[PDB]
């Protein structure tokens, strides 16, 4: 039975506040008694603005009833650092709040502002940890969102070590080999490989980058992930379509890495990305009028769904 | 009008094929194929002059999810409660959607809705997701309840617009608290930064006249690098000191973020400051844009992100920023001196007949088949559906005639700026930007004769405003409200 807590001997000084709707509110919810009620005595503590570790324990009620409540988070955070709590006992509640699956945009600050403020010197086991926990969903936004700040707020601080680059790259290979469609950990590549300040630039890392991409593409020739990430790679480098063009011809229908001399089974041409790369180094060539005859049979037979869209690339030739 | 904008039932539907390589993101492509493809298998092609016999009905069923919204103006069931930071929003979904649908409110409903607002407003500046004695303010629920005053309120002394106009000077200052220097804000304090708070901020400073440069600061750089190698736009950027040296978007190009970006970015192409707002790839967001509409075999839905599952709810988030993306194209061509941009049939084909509650049912829009509907499904299907519907564009012959007839010498007092030098260099300055910001912000039209209203007349809903989404009869007497217009 539940017991209120205005029955509570720890909060007989405490007088609740009740909810200000106003007499009639819309959209109105049901709240069970053990939310209202905890409500009720969060709002007297607001008020008084007290910092304590009943307080404390109230938060936490509340959170696991509702882990999407902002305003008490933001009033948790502020209780842990005005009493000096230990802020790795609060991240080990927070692995917890994850296995029973209470999960918000809120949660997710909440372990930032954890990593933030106790600031390790090393945070290769936070990073170990948020590897493991995109398990049950390997494409969660903010997980991949959060790795991306962990390593550059802890590499602005000089904190992400030569090796500790190299084994992330690893783990990504290995995602992408486990799944080449989860476009997340392309993302994520792209991060490690290009846009990070500290990334190496130089004739062996485009040649090998290519070569992971082409490599990619003959593997699931599908793939809109892999297409993608060539496009923006040669047009983020000013690198010409048209040397690589031998790769790409085979899916229209050297050095570098070409398609299987029987294609994998499965794989109906023409790849629509594929002439969208065609159309492309015609125009790379000065070719309008073959890059416009391919942005025809695009537009009405190959990829019809975005009739009007290559229409226009047509219509543009012109 | 249809030349360019195939119907699905009138394209060979086919799986995405598999190059002999098999992976956790093609089994559940394979299995939401089958469950959409069953499903437009089942229905009768909207584009029937009369209905087939043993087939259903894909007729937009109106009535039912004007009912299944009115559960908002009794009571919501206890499991609601996962969004009691966020009742701004079940208001926004509900009003908004009725608006859509044709269905008025009642005086005595309008005012219980405006009443419940002001209770979320906090004297020290902006709305929260519930009463202002129990949450602090943030500016997701500020936008929220700013847009539900805007539908269901009025100029009165009991209209609460009165009481926004009373607190601008707060808002304000609550937004310059959110702000950061390197051009982002959080959503509220102690909370995440991201282009959802850019977003909101940007729509309810521009509706209320509180734009200054020192609030804009920085902003159009940190959106701009948002934008991924695929187009689209990640949640948020992170700064690299040597102000930052360089910018890097934080995850994928998302529908949701991306709409988010390119509505920001449009907002701030009105504002008159030099080498401002910083350019983005407006090319590449049409294309990433264009290419996230799924297969026949999806029924011709917007996905969320590249290799994830179509989504009713993308059908605003993505193809609400198509007219967007396409007139900073239009500029850009302009610069450097027809058809449809995305399949405007398809998509109202999966609003029909994908992303409707089953028939005598609750009623309501949703995900997809298989998923309950609810609130937000059923706000953000139809806004996507208005798009699709109604051809919208932004005028420059309109915006112009905007400026002809604007009053600079009717406003509101100006905002008094947190820093000395915040502000507007003088009230020539100041009246241009406001100028400006108010005749862009009235410049999306519906073009006539580009009507396209799949299943016949009676599907047709009401026209939604790109950037703002809220209806321009709605709009146009808010924002004539807060600069003193006609
Ligand atoms: C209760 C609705 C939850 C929904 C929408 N939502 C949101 C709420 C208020 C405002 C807002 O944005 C803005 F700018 F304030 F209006 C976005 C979320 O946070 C998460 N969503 C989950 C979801 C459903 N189907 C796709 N998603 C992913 C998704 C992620 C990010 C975005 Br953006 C859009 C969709
Ligand atoms: O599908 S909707 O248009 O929203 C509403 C439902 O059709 C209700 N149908 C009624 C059945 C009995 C006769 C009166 C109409
Ligand atoms: O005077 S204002 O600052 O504008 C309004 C109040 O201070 C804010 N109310 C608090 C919100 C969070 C829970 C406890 C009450
Ligand atoms: O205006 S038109 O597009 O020519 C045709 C009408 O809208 C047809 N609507 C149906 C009528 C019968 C009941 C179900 C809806
Ligand atoms: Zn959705």
């Amino acid at each position: 039975t539940y017991i209120p807590m205005s029955q509570r001997r720890s909060w007989a000084d405490v007088k609740p506040i009740m909810q200000d709707d106003g007499p009639n509110p819309v959209v109105p919810i049901m709240y069970s008694e053990e939310y209202k009620d905890a409500m009720d005595y969060f709002r007297a503590i607001a008020a008084k603005e007290e910092k304590s570790e009943r307080a404390l324990e109230l938060t936490e009620i509340i959170v696991r009833m509702n882990p999407a409540h902002y305003t008490v988070w933001q009033y948790r955070f502020s209780l842990l650092t005005s009493l000096n709590k230990s802020l790795e006992d609060e991240l080990r509640l927070m692995n917890e709040f994850a296995v029973q699956n209470l999960k918000s945009y809120q949660v997710w600050h909440h372990r930032l502002l954890l990593l933030d403020r106790i600031s390790p010197q090393d945070p290769v086991s936070e990073i170990e940890y948020i590897h493991g926990s995109l398990l049950p969903d390997p494409k969660n936004y903010h997980t991949w969102a959060y790795l991306h700040w962990l390593y550059s707020h802890f590499s602005t601080l000089g904190r992400i070590s030569e090796a500790q680059w190299g084994s992330e790259l690893d783990w990504c290979n290995e995602m992408l080999r486990v799944d080449g469609r989860n476009n997340s950990a392309w993302g994520w590549r792209w991060y490690l490989r290009v846009s990070r300040p500290g990334a190496e630039t130089s004739s062996r890392s485009l040649q090998d980058e290519l070569i992971y991409i082409l490599k990619s593409i003959h593997l699931i020739p599908h793939n809109v992930s892999a297409w993608n990430y060539l496009r923006g790679f040669l047009k983020h480098f000013s690198l010409p379509l048209v040397p690589i063009l031998p790769a790409i011809l085979p899916y229209t229908a050297f050095g570098f890495p070409m398609p299987s001399d029987p294609l994998p089974e499965d794989t109906p041409l023409p790849v629509p990305l594929a002439l969208e790369y065609l159309a492309d180094s015609f125009i790379e060539q000065n070719r309008v009028d073959d890059a416009a005859k391919v942005f025809e049979k695009l537009s009405s037979e190959y990829d019809q769904m975005r009739a009007g869209y290559w229409e226009f690339r047509r219509r543009e030739c012109a | 009008a249809t030349e360019f904008t195939p119907s699905v039932y009138s394209l060979v539907s086919k799986p995405l094929p598999s190059n002999s390589r098999p992976s956790a993101t093609l089994d559940e492509q394979a299995e939401t194929e089958d469950l959409i493809s069953q499903l437009f298998d089942l229905t009768a092609d909207p584009n029937a002059l009369v209905s087939e016999h043993g087939k259903r009905y894909s007729g937009l069923r109106k009535q039912e999810h004007t009912q299944f919204l009115a559960s908002s103006f009794f009571q919501l069931p206890g499991k609601f409660v996962s969004l009691d930071a966020s009742r701004p929003w079940l208001v926004f979904w509900t009003v908004h959607s009725l608006d859509l649908l044709g269905v008025a409110l009642d005086q005595g409903t309008k005012d219980r809705v405006v009443s419940t607002l002001l209770h979320f407003l906090s004297p020290k500046g902006g709305f929260g997701g519930g009463p202002a004695n129990s949450q602090i303010p943030h500016l997701l629920p500020t936008y929220a309840s700013v847009c539900s005053l805007a539908i269901a309120g009025n100029d009165s002394s009991t209209g609460g617009w009165k009481d926004l106009a009373a607190a601008r000077q707060s808002i304000y200052e609550f937004f310059m608290r959110c702000k950061r220097p390197d051009g982002g804000f959080v959503v509220c304090e102690g909370g995440e930064v991201d282009v959802r708070g850019t977003y909101c901020l940007l729509v309810v400073a521009t509706l209320l006249d509180i734009i200054t440069p020192e609030l804009l600061h920085n902003v159009d750089k940190f959106v701009s690098a948002c934008q991924t190698y695929e187009g689209g736009f990640a949640c948020a950027s992170f700064p690299f000191p040597s102000e930052p040296s360089c910018r890097v978007s934080m995850a994928e190009a998302h529908g949701g973020y991306t709409s988010c970006s390119l509505n920001s970015h449009f907002l701030l192409t009105s504002v008159p400051l030099p080498s401002f707002p910083l350019s983005i790839d407006a090319n590449a967001a049409l294309r990433w844009t264009v290419l996230q509409q799924g297969e026949p075999i999806e029924g011709g839905g917007f996905r969320g992100r590249t290799n994830k599952l179509v989504d009713g709810c993308y059908s605003w988030w993505v193809g609400g920023g198509a007219p967007v993306a396409e007139e900073l194209v239009r500029r850009e061509k302009s610069r450097k001196v027809i058809p449809p941009i995305f399949n405007r049939v398809a998509l109202q084909e999966f609003t029909l007949v994908a992303a409707q509650q089953d028939p005598g049912s609750t009623g309501g829009l949703r995900d997809k088949p298989g998923k309950r509907p609810d609130q937000y499904h059923t706000c953000n299907n139809l806004s996507g559906l208005s798009i699709a519907q109604h051809k919208m564009s932004h005028s420059p012959s309109t915006v112009s005639s905007n400026r002809l007839k604007f009053d600079a010498s009717k406003g509101l007092p100006a905002v008094k700026p947190v820093a000395p030098g915040g502000g507007w260099k003088n009230e020539d300055e100041r009246q241009n930007a406001r100028r400006e910001i108010w005749a862009n912000a009235l410049g999306w039209i519906e073009e006539e004769g580009g009507e396209i209203i799949v299943g016949g007349k009676d599907n047709r809903i009401n026209t939604t405003t790109p950037v703002f989404n809220i209806l321009g009869l709605r709009l146009k007497p808010f924002i004539n409200y807060f600069y003193c217009q006609e």
